[PDB]
């Protein structure tokens, strides 16, 4: 029943979001805080140091890169069964040659 | 197509021809013996591997019987075609030694 | 444990569905077969002469389903070539014997004296019958299937028919149009299809045939109406006592001896029993685990 | 022809009988001398290349 | 050590692969038409609001 | 490994390495960065602080100077708990200052955190305190191989120094 | 946020900060290796049946009669090797008590997770080097097996086999750890609290 | 001709069969006559060119008026199951992408990201063709069995039979979806995945989005019938499917939920951002418009008449354009 | 041809304006109604090709 | 996320048409050899 409700209301929700974007402007100026003597911009539940627009874009790109490759960078280090097999086979052949 | 090369080793001499035939046959036989000789060592290694498998299976069965508080080694797993492998290897080596 | 339970559940569900499907097919085929036997027992054959003998009603309407297992009494003459298909009848190894049956001819040559053209022959395959394996050589090339029709009493019938182009004149003044017509009564049977699992697979190059491939039969016998031949064939039926004891082959078929279809109620019952037993055993084993 | 054979010699003897036309005993013996020289040369080559 | 370095030289940055380059290009935020967000009264029209809604999301 | 089986060995090893790190050839650059970059920074000067701020703008600072005088194991445990989490902003990189100053503390921290991803010694002649307080830690990290030494002229192009430090830090990370 | 929580838990587990639940701290987590047995058994049986059929009906090529025994013997060797490897007793988890003088072990014996309770820490010892397996031939009730083991080994009664000879199959992916009475294999690909694990593996009780 | 040709000629013959009109070639394999005119090369070619449309009509008639044959159905949708079978996995991943941790594995949150997620595993068993065999088995399940028990029925009976058989075969769909959405190779086959799901979640877990699948299947059947008819309201049916599309997305997300594959639990499936309810709308519509299901049995009278009329025009091709209208003929 | 040109122009204008780039052909805000340059560019690319098609 | 973008596509096309420039220039480069 809830899924039927969500499906029926899905186009209406998209239209309402479009109407909200049409009726609203993306300027709130509630984000820039001058804590002591350095700029700060609203960032999740906290602040983020702000000095330059290019620096902010680079920070966003770095955060995106981190959250995009986080799972790749956590590969199983000890998943070396195949490499161990290859090294063992080659060293076994070399041992046979030495003998 | 055969005169010149045979002329290099003086194969117009029947004594040289006979000696070369004997040497070539001995070369072929020794090559075949070298190729097919490591089979005996492979059979001995099979015996050694069977012994190692028996020891490892005994060790694993002992550890398993130490885990669960029982004392009855699974000799069905410990042997696990030991008789068949031993008999096959024994008859193979006996036949090979009987042939030569 | 859990993997075994899942496998048993899947096997039981699939086999139960198969058993249900085969039971329903068994019921439908039993009803269809009793209807077919009731219709055949009436023995009221649709006559095949005239325009229906040139283009067959089942071919014309593409409704062989509505024409299958319906007795037709066709008139025409047979060809010499015979075709053998491996088949068992009453548990005995044998060959179904088919032969082209020219039901109509068309003469399109207007230069009659200058050129002697081959008439365009409209033919259908007639299942002449069944002969045991040991007597396959006993089948004769060009042998008479049955005595020809008697000479018509009406003198206006001794001309070429408008549709079939046949003249039933024993002494035709034109020696190039003499034809010995013959009347055969038989049921209409649809062509078979390849099913390897049923062991009906034919190696055309090697000359081994297990299912009725009407397309290949027409192509090899160089017949004209290839599509009409592929539509269906006629299984000749004789009024009981096909051949009780004689050296007469192929043995014709009767209302109680004609060739059964591959999809039989007995076969579907065997499939249903096997699937039901498998499903019950799988469910019992799943319960035990 | 389906290119299953190129020389059409069923066996070496046929070769020596037909392609070499060693119909007579002098021809057979001359070919045997040639084969002896070839075998000696081949054995010498095998001993030189693999001196075991 | 070579497998840990993925069979490429340590202390060499290297060039990003196409995928990485693509992921460096697709993850960048889209900078919409800035002028449509200005407090200019001409942006309060329905047409300008529609343009801002469809071009800036 | 003899000189003739080396080619086959390297080809088969390159093929089989994709079983552990799939498509590693297409992500070799990105995999230069670890999941949770823990960096221990040595250096106390104006240029050192500027380079730390430039390079670690997206990193979180841990002030080991706050943990001074306490037990070595307690300080290492506190630093480890500080550097073994991910913020709600998906910030996983931490850099630690004025820590550990002792080889024993560095070893304890590495054991608890499964090692530090990087140790960065910014050698600036204008800095005098570091060599008098963190020399044992610097030597320990040099021995363990996690130490990267960036020699900074106290004067020069800040952008050039930033680029060089970025390249060295990217190359010096440890998984 | 869900992935952030998942990644925090993964980082804690990798570093060894496993959950603390009522005086039972998970201080070890290991994974056992599984090797195929059924496909190799089926391949060996199929090769044997093929050889039997080709002997019954002489219509097999020389190359087929050469390859089939080779494939069958290779499959049989792999089957035996994997049967030995799978049934290796591998330690999977170890829980330290709040007292610190006892541990609880979970051992994988090819699928049957066995639990050993209240193992004293002083009875634990990790074998850095290879040890000697003591096989009591008197345990065997087979005269042929006794003779084979007394011929392959120079000993007569309780033979001693150095674990270097058995390390290819008995323990190739871990260290042999004595649990007082058992000798389990601690895997190399294991997640554990390093300090506590090092302390206990030396036989030293960790203070509460 | 003794070692290479015996193993090369079959390949060339298969190529020729795929490239030459076999039936026509068969007509040319029998040269001569047996007493009937019209069996020469010219007549056989003349009948052969019309035989293409004749055989298309005969195949359609067999599919409509006879019991369906699985192979025939597979021949109607060969590209959906053989060449583009991985597009099913791409669409499933895209639908479930909102709750899967694929955006953290170098994949964007769009169709390109779904493609890279599928293609990073290769082009085989663990990659593009992962679960292709399961998809083929599923096609031989609910759709094929629905085509048998409701051969020439109307849309209502088609929907009823298909819903019954999809509810009967839904666990296979759940297993296939789970095999589609795991990128770490955590499930080593359909049976392994099903066993893990049953032992860790229960038998009821295999029916996560059954009702959503049933309703979307009803909508899809209506759209397919309209497309087969070609009533020009097929675009209205496409709009109906697009409106009912989030049911398929919800089914996919419910199937991969409360599992290590996904980051969200079953309840959290309904708390996802509504903007993600149309995850694979355009790719799914394009794929099901180009490679639409071809269930010739389920064709209505309008669709049959349209197909036969097209074939009849194709037959109308065969005539002489400059044929003289003659008084006597 | 006119519809394809209009589609290409609309697609290009939308995709470039999504990244800030707007072709400065017309004034930023028109007279009278004050419509935006983007809207007037869309209108011109929709209308003028039709006018040229009709002219030819 | 957002998918296709024509500005990015044009940048990729320019990069593709610019990549083989260096190799063509190197081929047309005059070397230090003077084959008198
Ligand atoms: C070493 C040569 C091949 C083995 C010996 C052999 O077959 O000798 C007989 C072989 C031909 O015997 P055949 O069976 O009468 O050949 C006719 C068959 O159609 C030939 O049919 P085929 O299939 O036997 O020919 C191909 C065959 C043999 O390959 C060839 O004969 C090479 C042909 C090259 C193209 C033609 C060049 C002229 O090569 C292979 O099968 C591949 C390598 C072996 C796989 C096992 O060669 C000769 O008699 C000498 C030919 C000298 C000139 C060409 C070189
Ligand atoms: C077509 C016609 C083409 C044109 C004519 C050529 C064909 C007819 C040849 C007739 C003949 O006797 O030829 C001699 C004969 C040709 O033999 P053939 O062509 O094989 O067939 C005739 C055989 O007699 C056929 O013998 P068979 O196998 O049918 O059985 C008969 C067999 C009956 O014998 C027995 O029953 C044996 C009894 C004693 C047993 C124990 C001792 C066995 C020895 O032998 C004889 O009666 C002949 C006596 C000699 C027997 C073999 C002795 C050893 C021969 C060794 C040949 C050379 C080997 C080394 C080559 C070089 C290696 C570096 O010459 C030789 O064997 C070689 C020497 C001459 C070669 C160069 C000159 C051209 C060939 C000769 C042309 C005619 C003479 C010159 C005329 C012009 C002068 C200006
Ligand atoms: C490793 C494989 C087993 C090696 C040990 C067993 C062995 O050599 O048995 C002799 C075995 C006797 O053949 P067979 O197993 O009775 O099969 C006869 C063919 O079915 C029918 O005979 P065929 O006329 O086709 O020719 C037989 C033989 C004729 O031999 C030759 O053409 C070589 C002549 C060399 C002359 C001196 C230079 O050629 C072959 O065996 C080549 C393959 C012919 C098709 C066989 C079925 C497919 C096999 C695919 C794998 C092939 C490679 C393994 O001959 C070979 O295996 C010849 C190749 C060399 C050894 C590999
Ligand atoms: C070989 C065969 C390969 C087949 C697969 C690949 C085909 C090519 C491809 O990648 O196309 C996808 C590609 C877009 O995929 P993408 O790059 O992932 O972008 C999707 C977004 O990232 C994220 O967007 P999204 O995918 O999540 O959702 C698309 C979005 C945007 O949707 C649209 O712009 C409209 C889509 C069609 C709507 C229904 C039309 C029904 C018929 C009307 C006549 O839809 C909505 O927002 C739906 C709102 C509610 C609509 C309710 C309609 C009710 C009936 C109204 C009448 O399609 C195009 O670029 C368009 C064609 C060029
Ligand atoms: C045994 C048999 C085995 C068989 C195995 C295989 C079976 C089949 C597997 C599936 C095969 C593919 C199925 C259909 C894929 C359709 C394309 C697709 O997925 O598009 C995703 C793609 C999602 O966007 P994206 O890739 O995330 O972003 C593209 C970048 O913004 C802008 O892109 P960029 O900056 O990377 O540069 C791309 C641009 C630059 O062009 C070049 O660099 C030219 C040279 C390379 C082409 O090239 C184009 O735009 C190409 C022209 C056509 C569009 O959706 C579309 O492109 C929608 C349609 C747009 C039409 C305009
Ligand atoms: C097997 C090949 C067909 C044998 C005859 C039909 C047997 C059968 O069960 O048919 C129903 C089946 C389909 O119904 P089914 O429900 O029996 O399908 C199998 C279902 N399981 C495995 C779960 C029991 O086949 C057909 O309807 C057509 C099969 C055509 C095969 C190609 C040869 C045609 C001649
Ligand atoms: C130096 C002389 C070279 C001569 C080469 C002649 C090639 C053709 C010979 C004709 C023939 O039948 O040969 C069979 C001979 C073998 O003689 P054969 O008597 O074994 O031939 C019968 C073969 N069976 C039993 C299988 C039917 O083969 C050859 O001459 C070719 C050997 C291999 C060459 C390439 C390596």
């Amino acid at each position: 029943f809830e899924s039927l409700n969500t499906v029926l209301m899905a186009p209406i929700y998209s239209f309402l979001e479009f109407k909200l974007k049409l009726s609203s402007t993306k300027i709130n100026t509630n984000h820039y805080y001058v804590i002591n003597g350095k700029l700060y911009i609203t960032y999740n539940d906290s602040f983020k140091l702000f000095t330059t627009i290019n620096d902010y874009f680079n920070d966003l790109n770095e955060l995106s890169n981190t959250k995009l490759f986080f799972l790749y960078r956590s590969f199983n280090i000890y998943n070396i069964k195949l490499n161990s097999l290859v090294d063992f086979v080659f060293l076994k052949l070399i041992l046979f040659i030495h003998l | 197509f055969f005169f010149s090369r045979a002329l290099k080793h003086r194969f117009y001499n029947p004594l040289n021809v006979m000696t070369e035939f004997k040497n070539g046959f001995m070369w072929f036989i020794i090559i075949l013996i070298n190729i097919f000789k490591p089979l005996l060592k492979l059979l001995e290694n099979n015996y050694i591997n069977l012994y190692n498998h028996l020891v490892i299976k005994y060790y694993q069965s002992f550890i398993c019987n130490t885990l669960i508080n029982k004392k009855k080694l699974e000799f069905n797993y410990i042997l696990s075609s030991f008789k068949f492998i031993k008999e096959l290897n024994n008859i193979i080596i006996i036949s090979l030694n009987k042939l030569f | 444990n859990v993997t075994g339970k899942v496998a048993l559940a899947t096997l039981g569900a699939l086999t139960g569905y198969g058993a249900f499907y085969h039971y329903n097919q068994y019921l439908n085929l039993s009803a269809r077969w009793q209807q077919i036997q009731e219709n055949i027992a009436k023995d009221q054959p649709f006559d095949v002469d005239g325009f229906d003998a040139k283009v067959y009603p089942w071919v014309r309407e593409n409704n062989v389903n509505d024409w299958e297992y319906k007795l037709v009494k066709m008139r025409g003459y047979f060809k010499d070539q015979r075709f053998f298909v491996r088949r068992k009848r009453d548990g005995k190894e044998g060959f179904l014997v088919f032969a082209p049956f020219v039901t109509a001819v068309e003469r399109v040559n207007h230069r009659l004296k200058q050129k002697d053209l081959l008439p365009v022959e409209y033919s259908v395959f007639v299942n002449l019958g069944w002969v045991p394996v040991e007597n396959k050589k006993d089948v004769e090339l060009g042998g008479e299937v049955c005595p020809p029709m008697d000479a018509p009493t009406d003198s206006t019938l001794f001309v070429n028919d408008t549709f079939t182009g046949f003249n039933p004149d024993p002494a035709n003044p034109e020696d190039t149009e003499q034809v010995t017509l013959t009347e055969i009564t038989g049921i209409v049977r649809r062509g078979e299809q390849q099913d390897i699992l049923a062991r009906r697979r034919n190696w055309n190059k090697e000359g081994i045939y297990n299912w009725v491939d009407l397309d290949y039969m027409g192509k090899i016998f160089r017949l004209f109406n290839l599509d009409a031949i592929n539509t269906a064939y006629i299984e000749r039926v004789v009024p009981s006592f096909e051949e009780g004891e004689e050296g007469l082959y192929p043995i014709p078929a009767t209302k109680d001896t004609f060739e059964r279809p591959l999809n039989t109620p007995e076969r579907h019952s065997t499939f249903f029993n096997f699937y039901a037993a498998t499903s019950a055993l799988s469910f019992i084993s799943m319960l035990l685990l | 022809d389906t290119y299953k054979k190129w020389m059409y010699a069923r066996n070496w003897d046929d070769f020596l009988q037909r392609d070499c036309k060693a119909i007579t005993f002098p021809r057979a013996f001359a070919l045997w001398i040639v084969g002896t020289l070839g075998m000696a040369t081949a054995s010498k080559w095998c001993r030189q290349i693999l001196p075991v | 050590a070579h497998r840990s370095n993925l069979y490429q030289s340590k202390d060499i940055v290297g060039e990003k692969s196409f995928h990485e380059k693509h992921l460096e290009q697709q993850t960048a935020p889209y900078s919409g038409v800035k002028s449509l967000e200005e407090p200019v009264s001409q942006n309060k029209s329905f047409i300008n609001s529609l343009m801002r809604a469809i071009h800036n999301h | 490994m003899n000189n003739t089986f080396k080619f086959l060995h390297q080809v088969i090893s390159k093929l089989t390495l994709k079983a552990q790190v799939p498509n590693y050839g297409q992500y070799s650059h990105s995999l230069k960065r670890p999941i949770n970059p823990k960096v221990v920074v040595f250096g106390n000067s104006s240029r050192a602080y500027e380079l730390i701020s430039s390079q670690f703008r997206n990193f979180n600072h841990v002030n080991g100077l706050e943990l001074k005088g306490q037990e070595d194991n307690i300080q290492a445990n506190k630093v480890a708990q500080s550097v073994l989490s991910i913020n709600d902003g998906f910030q996983d990189g931490y850099y630690i200052t004025d820590f550990p100053q002792n080889s024993k503390q560095a070893e304890r921290l590495d054991l608890i955190t499964d090692g530090v991803n990087l140790a960065l010694y910014i050698k600036d002649p204008s800095d005098k305190v570091t060599v008098t307080r963190q020399q044992e830690a610097i030597d320990y990290y040099r021995k363990t191989g996690a130490l990267v030494e960036f020699e900074v002229d106290p004067r020069g192009d800040l952008e050039e120094q930033v680029k060089q430090l970025s390249n060295q830090v990217l190359n010096g990370y440890k998984h | 946020l869900a992935f952030i929580k998942e990644a925090n838990e993964m980082i804690q587990q990798n570093t060894g900060n496993l959950p603390w639940d009522g005086g039972k701290k998970k201080i070890f987590q290991g994974q056992a290796n599984k090797y195929l047995e059924t496909p190799y058994y089926l391949l060996a049986a199929l090769s044997g049946l093929g050889l039997l059929y080709f002997l019954y009906s002489g219509d097999a090529k020389y190359k087929t009669l050469v390859l089939t025994p080779v494939v069958g013997i290779a499959a049989f060797v792999l089957l035996r090797r994997n049967q030995i490897l799978n049934r290796v007793p591998t330690l999977t988890e170890l829980f330290l008590h709040k007292d610190g003088k006892f541990v609880d072990a979970v051992v994988s014996v090819n699928g049957q997770l066995i639990s050993k309770n209240d193992i004293p820490v002083s009875t634990l010892k990790l074998y850095r080097g290879d040890h000697t397996v003591k096989v009591n031939l008197n345990d065997f009730e087979d005269a042929s097996a006794k003779k084979f083991l007394a011929q392959q080994s120079g000993q007569e009664g309780v033979i001693n086999v150095h674990f270097s000879k058995l390390r290819n199959l008995a323990a190739r992916n871990g260290q042999v750890l004595n649990l007082g009475d058992t000798e389990v294999v601690v895997p190399f690909e294991n997640q554990a609290n390093r300090i506590i694990l090092k302390q206990i593996f030396k036989g030293v009780e960790v203070l509460p | 001709a003794n070692f290479v040709i015996p193993y090369l000629k079959p390949v060339a013959d298969f190529w020729n069969s795929l490239c030459i009109d076999q039936h026509q070639d068969s007509l040319f394999q029998f040269k001569g006559q047996t007493g009937s005119l019209g069996t020469d090369w010219t007549s056989k070619y003349l009948r052969s060119e019309q035989d293409v449309y004749n055989h298309k009509y005969l195949q359609y008639h067999k599919r409509v008026h006879e019991a369906p044959e699985l192979t025939d159905v597979i021949s109607d949708n060969v590209y959906r199951l053989t060449l583009f079978a991985g597009v099913e996995r791409v669409l499933s991943v895209r639908q479930a992408q909102a709750i899967l941790k694929t955006q953290f594995a170098g994949a964007t949150e769009n169709i390109s990201g779904a493609f890279q997620t599928v293609l990073n595993g290769g082009i085989f068993r663990r990659g593009y063709f992962r679960g292709a065999l399961l998809n083929l088995l599923q096609f031989c399940g609910a759709p094929y069995q629905s085509l048998i028990w409701s051969r020439n029925s109307g849309i209502t009976n088609q929907v009823i039979v298909s819903s019954i058989f999809e509810a009967f075969f839904y666990p296979l769909d759940t297993v296939k979806t789970l095999i589609y959405n795991d990128v770490q190779g955590k499930y080593k086959g359909a049976f392994h995945c099903a066993s893990q799901v049953v032992q860790n979640a229960g038998w009821s877990r295999l029916y996560a989005g059954i009702f959503q699948k049933l309703i979307f299947n009803s909508a899809l059947i209506f759209h397919l019938n309209q497309v087969w008819d070609g009533s020009s309201q097929q675009w209205a049916s496409l709009a109906l499917v697009a409106a009912a599309y989030p049911l398929l997305v919800l089914k996919t997300r419910f199937q991969v939920a409360g599992t290590p594959l996904a980051l969200a639990t079953s309840n959290e499936v309904l708390k996802v951002n509504r903007k993600t309810l149309y995850a694979g709308l355009v790719p799914y519509l394009i794929f099901n418009t180009l490679f639409a299901y071809e269930f010739a049995a389920w064709h209505s009278s309008t669709a049959q008449e349209r197909v036969i009329g097209g074939l009849q025009n194709a037959m109308k091709q065969f005539s002489s354009p400059a044929a003289e209208q003659v008084w006597s003929s | 041809n006119s519809l394809l040109f209009t589609a290409v122009s609309w697609f290009s204008i939308y995709q470039f304006a999504r990244k800030g780039a707007v072709l400065p052909v017309l004034r930023e805000y028109g007279r009278y109604f004050g419509t935006h340059r983007l809207f007037r560019q869309y209108l011109h690319t929709l209308v003028l090709p039709l006018l040229y098609t009709e002219y030819a | 996320s957002k998918g296709f973008n024509l500005a990015n596509a044009v940048n990729t096309v320019k990069s593709t048409l610019n990549a083989p420039i260096k190799h063509i220039k190197r081929n047309i480069e005059p070397t230090g050899s003077n084959y008198s």
